[PDB]
């Protein structure tokens, strides 16, 4: 591989990076990530493909309050690259699908401490804007932004002098209880996300609507969007009959 | 065991990918009403 | 301030996210986007570094949502250069009042409504290899993105004191009271649902009489076994002769999906003991793996 | 068949024409236009079998506003007469049942075709009015009552001139796909039943109940006697909580 | 006008669904019926014009309870032959006011619940060739359909001012209500589950893999095999390798009945674009032929 | 297929038609059920 | 009084279940109860008698939860020798207003939450044959009961004013009012569930087509029988070629669970003709034996 | 078996005849009678373990207002001293243990027949009540506890001169068909204790709750806790609704 | 037969009683429920 790709591609690294924190032009969506990654190598019609896959999978990865979503920048970004540097074009497509999934997980973790690291940064913001200094702010701001570009910068880079095969090699020499752990620990972190929800709006007057909801889930006849519309119409009843003695 | 899932109607079997349509615009319709009903709270389900 | 400081303020507004703290998540990006505003207002010494207190405040919404409030905020900042005696009273209520229900209503329309339907249909082309599925996902995507970050600002920044005080008014308390009622609806639905705690420890092992199981030792030989066996399980009579129940069984006898409840509320404790929701999941995780070592789940 | 047979079996259709717009003296029903037709050609009891089972099968069809119902009267004149002339007095009655099923369709089609019809009839009642002629109003109600009869009382005399095995014999040389789309289109006819209902009573209020309904339903171990039910005790509810404020 | 000239009237009232035209529905049958009162009070060339344009108005109910009605209406407009003052006032009112109640008690009264015992019990002697049957089914239904008719007519002849005002009243209103709260949930109740709409196109054939299915090529022989497949098959395992899923069962999968709750509102739709229900009906039929025809049903 | 059915529980075989009358009762019950709960508006079902 | 008497009156209403007559319950033991107040208030021919028949009327609460309204009982009394004008008043509105709210709390804590708990921790021990079992459950009700009257008791006669007049409350009405919808509510669904009235006689036995059953005559022969089989199970076929419809069928076609509340509303129908509860369980016994003899039940 | 035995075992039958009605020291609980009665008998452990045993089986009998509770004192104490004189301190529990359940009924029954017959007690009371005699009350409620009290103390020694297998011989030498019957009868009594609830509380406005409570009760999905939580949250949002146009 | 059920997770077969404690937990669980839902008027059922 040429230099000037190495470089292009750490510069591609760096702006995902920064757009899965920005989160404004989407250059850390596969569709966009994928593509740009392998149009600067001459893979560019397996890099698309491998793009689109991935975006069909990464659908409804979106950061909603503290839930950070599974970051599929970094996923983006490495599977693309094993899929480049590693031969194997079109055929190859359903290893980096199958090695993304895990290192979104990573990601996951590397951006939720770069997020808890960002707490001092504003810290200082706020000692600078008590000494009345307008540029320095700017300053921490943009390098909070660097921050979150090297987090993905930095492990983009590291792989393009490792063999191709070695994040898949390192998954796959992974004890089956660890395996087994990450996958049974996986499914109760949703519960989380609920929570904060639960703590940002839970009144002594809508806890009876959890609670019907909670006993009206069991019903494995009902859909998710039945439940949603029996929702809707309890809503609408109890605004009706709320302000009919009100007023 | 060669054929994966990993969500939205996509399948990444041993040598090729596929993407069924049909489960995949009923993940996305499902997500979009529950993010409707919820203000996007609906977390991250493998649909 | 004229129209190129309300730009210069949109423009500098897509790196609201730019810091995301877990303690005032956009604050830093909310400071940052009012520094050419401050400065054109306040400049002496010390209405700067009031303003940078004002802005630095917790602050969370959609991103592309805090347009609109930006403009109220450029509506309402700029009578304090001139002098409205409207200080610390409203700038830190406009706020907190729409940065709630405005991103309720931004995060599902942009990341689960505009933004699937953009990717599947960039998918949809670039499955076969052509360029223009990612052209046109990412062109679709920035160009609404922009517009209506500028035509938000521009109508929150135009009808600044219009919108300031219908806040207090019956259709915002309603859409409120109807989306917490449909949301805790939906919301417990999800947890009963979607929360997978499956326990697999063996409580009992009791083994059945001989009058409730199939007997596969005494049965009817061809085309008639298959025909007594199908009759015997519409009759409620069990396939083995042990009876297994497991702590899952017993759990679900007194209603399903209590274990998911019961850790819901254990992270809503946990979360209101001002603990960090990153070190409740990497504690939840580990619970998991702790879990699996000893059979427990 | 004698002549004054044919002539009793013409004005029994006529009047079972009549009756089914009319709908009081209830001779379109099949329990007597059966035993009517057999009484006057000598197949007494055959007849009232057949006026019996059919009676039984048509229990639930009845008009009701603009949904208008299979019309037994064609049904029970046809199938009575083609049983009198084709012998097998007994034994001949579940091919009568069989034949008219589909009749009853072709005489609701007839039926609406004639309330269509009848549009004009009122229009002339008006234009009648307004010149102050009270007894043009009444000839002209009495010649929709006549046009009605006679939408029975042709094919009923059409039925006597051919052979038996006539209305079976092109039924039966019938291509599968009509069958089958006729078949289909049934099942839908109903919801437009359902519509006119609910253009006359939908308001903003009573729609959640409809959500509620409609969700409800989807639950297989719910009885429709337990949905009536629950949509009861959901009314009364309803009706209490709301005079509980507004008093 | 005498008892005589109510006994006309009632008798002539038989026939008040004699024209039944789809745009005013029973108006031809209610000026009929009305026309020997109209003689007895108006006489001389326009009062009866001006009475004719007044019951030749829209009117639809039950057929049998439209009787008290005329005699509302026989009570009523006796006065404006005296002089009462009330013209054109309550004579549309109360038409309107009792034709849609009353016909939804009448309904299920006549049609669905004396109608259907009484057919129910002829048939039962008919089946045994009883001439009894059909004659008790005719004079069960005659004698009671009549004395129905006559006395309330009179009744509502004799009540003309009692029952006018009444209307409005707390009672009418909340019977009103909760038989539309009650017809709206078991409308969308029937519209669910007796639409039937099934659609048979295949959308998706993906094969399901090897550790999923029950694989009956290396399965127990003899007494065990069964045991074994309905073990699998309690276990969720699949009968066929192939995995068929229908485009039923991707709506399905969204909400059971959208199909149907779709069609019935595009039916109000038509309908309150001022198109026949024949036409509706007829449109129907060559839908459901087309989509035979194309295998989309 | 010799043994059709017509609602209301009567079947109409090749030879002879029978009325089971249980089914007969349900269908009635359940049909002045919803015409009741409906105003009469349950529209024609065969049941 | 002292507290000699008080001690007295508590101890002696550990009897208040001694004679549990049917028509008034516990009216025997709570006017046993308060002889000693009785006797220690009113002395001289009459008062006493008085007393006596105000003491004879119907009681009936949990036997421990009781001890608070003796104590009320006993301050409203005292007031009566030295003369408050109240008399006959409140010494009757207290104990219905008592009796009833509080046995619906007394019952579901003594009878249904501690001596379940208390027993199965006695059995567990006592399954080993560990004496320490037995007398483990003897000691912890018995301490808990007597400290629970004797406490009860002092407060409720140290607040004997305080509490008489604080009944007629929003509290009070509230918990009343959900109480009686919850159980409402359990009880409807209690009575669908627990009532078991299963009916066995044979309606109807007409035989299926010969294209809806499985026909086990000419399938295929060797694991393949049992997957077609299956599939024809879940195209909906049935087992066996004559279909049987029973009376229990039809009437869970109605609704499920009619029986059970038909029986559970003629019974109260009994109790409202005032016939003991002893003549109707005599006589729903005898119902099932007739039941069982005729083929009916 | 010593006469002393016979005694102490007499007055522990009285003391359960007792406390079944008085319900305080619960001399009349399976683990309490049964250790009782075998420890002045020698057979500590064996009745120890007949006691848990029953003790576990009866957790749920208790009496609630004029719903008699199936009188575990009857079978705790009868089933042990058949038990102890029968041999098979061990291996006879389970002959103790089938043969108490029938005993428990017949128990029920004669508290039933007492506690009718407790009634002319109470008017004597009522008329030395009014005739001013305050002992002679006292009396007649300490005659009626000895009553209650010798319910049980005279079965429990008639069991005392008579063959072990003299209860098992005439619970098997009985016709199944009455057997059947008070098994099919055993499952329609408890509607008699609901009907007495009923009455108690029963008003226009709660009575939709009971068809709603009916209704869904036939989803098998929804187990008896979930019932009284979708109960529970009805009853506050009505209280909720109820107040909020009446203040 | 020779295992028969008590209720409360009782069996007493022919020659032992053996308790099985989940079922005894549930019962025990599920009928204080029904008494503190129904003020303790469930009645006796085997659970
Ligand atoms: O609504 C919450 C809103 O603010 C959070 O900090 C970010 O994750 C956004 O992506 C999200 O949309
Ligand atoms: O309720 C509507 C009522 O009026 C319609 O015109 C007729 O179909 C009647 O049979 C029906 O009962
Ligand atoms: O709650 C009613 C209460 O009084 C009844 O008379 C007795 O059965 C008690 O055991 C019961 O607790």
């Amino acid at each position: 591989m040429s230099v000037i790709s190495i470089i292009l591609v750490v510069l591609i690294a760096f702006l995902a990076g920064i757009e899965g924190i920005l989160d404004e032009f989407q250059f850390h969506q596969p569709l966009i990530a994928c593509t740009l990654i392998g149009l600067v190598t001459g893979n560019l019609t397996a890099c698309i493909i491998l793009g689109g896959t991935l975006q069909m999978i990464a659908l409804g990865w979106a950061n909603i309050g503290a839930a950070v979503a599974p970051d599929a920048a970094l996923a983006s970004v490495a599977s693309a690259i094993i899929l480049v540097l590693g031969g194997q074009g079109v055929a190859g497509i359903p290893s980096a699908i199958a090695i993304a999934i895990p290192l979104a997980v990573a990601g996951l973790f590397l951006t939720m401490i770069v997020r808890t690291l960002a707490v001092p940064i504003v810290h200082l913001m706020d000692r600078a804007a008590e000494k009345g200094n307008i540029r320095s702010v700017e300053w921490l701001h943009i390098s909070a932004i660097c921050m979150q570009g090297i987090r993905i910068a930095i492990p983009a880079a590291a792989l393009l002098f490792i063999p191709a095969d070695s994040v898949q090699s390192f998954l796959e020499a992974m004890p089956a209880w660890l395996t087994d752990g990450m996958a049974i620990g996986g499914g109760m972190v949703v519960a989380v996300g609920y929570a904060l929800v639960i703590n940002m709006m839970a009144t002594k007057e809508v806890w009876p609507f959890f609670v019907i909801g909670f006993v009206v889930a069991a019903i494995s006849q009902l859909t998710l969007i039945a439940i949603g519309a029996l929702g809707v119409a309890l809503a609408l009843i109890y605004l009706n009959l709320s302000k009919m003695g009100g007023g | 065991p060669h054929m994966k899932y990993y969500g939205n109607g996509v399948t990444c079997g041993k040598h090729s990918c596929s993407v069924d349509w049909g489960k995949a615009t009923t993940c996305i319709i499902n997500n979009g009403a529950m993010a409707w009903a919820t203000g996007g709270h609906q977390g991250n389900h493998k649909c | 301030l004229s129209k190129r400081d309300r730009l210069r303020v949109a423009w500098r507004s897509t790196f609201i996210q730019g810091s995301w703290n877990y303690e005032r998540m956009q604050n830093g990006g909310w400071a940052f986007s009012m520094i050419p505003a401050i400065k054109k207002l306040y400049k002496t010494k010390e209405d700067r570094s009031s303003a940078l207190k004002r802005h630095l405040e917790f602050f969370n919404t959609h991103p592309y949502i805090a347009s609109p409030i930006l403009g109220v905020t450029l509506a309402l900042e700029e009578e304090r250069a001139n002098g409205a005696e409207v200080d610390d009273v409203a700038i830190q209520g406009v706020k907190v009042g729409m940065m709630g229900p405005l991103a309720g209503v931004g995060d599902p329309v942009f990341w689960f409504t505009i933004r699937p339907m953009l990717g599947a249909l960039g998918a949809s082309l670039a499955l076969s290899g052509n360029i223009l599925g990612p052209i046109l996902f990412f062109v679709a995507w920035n160009v609404i993105r922009w517009g209506f970050m500028w035509y938000t600002q521009e109508f929150g920044y135009k009808a600044g004191s219009k919108i300031t005080d219908d806040l207090s008014g019956g259709l915002l308390q309603d859409i409120t009271k109807g989306a917490s009622i449909l949301g805790m609806f939906v919301l417990a639905a999800l947890v009963q649902r979607w929360v997978n705690i499956q326990f697999a420890p063996i409580i009992s092992k009791v083994k059945l009489d001989e009058g409730a199981y199939i007997d596969w030792s005494h049965l009817p030989q061809g085309a008639q076994g298959i025909k007594t066996a199908l009759q015997q399980q519409q009759a409620g009579l069990a396939l083995s002769e042990i009876k297994v129940t497991t702590l899952q069984n017993n759990l679900d006898n007194l209603i399903p999906g209590l274990a998911a409840v019961a850790l819901t509320f254990l992270c809503m404790w946990l979360l209101k003991k001002k603990i960090s929701p990153i070190i409740i999941i990497l504690g939840l995780f580990v619970v998991g793996i702790v879990g699996h070592l000893i059979g427990l789940l």
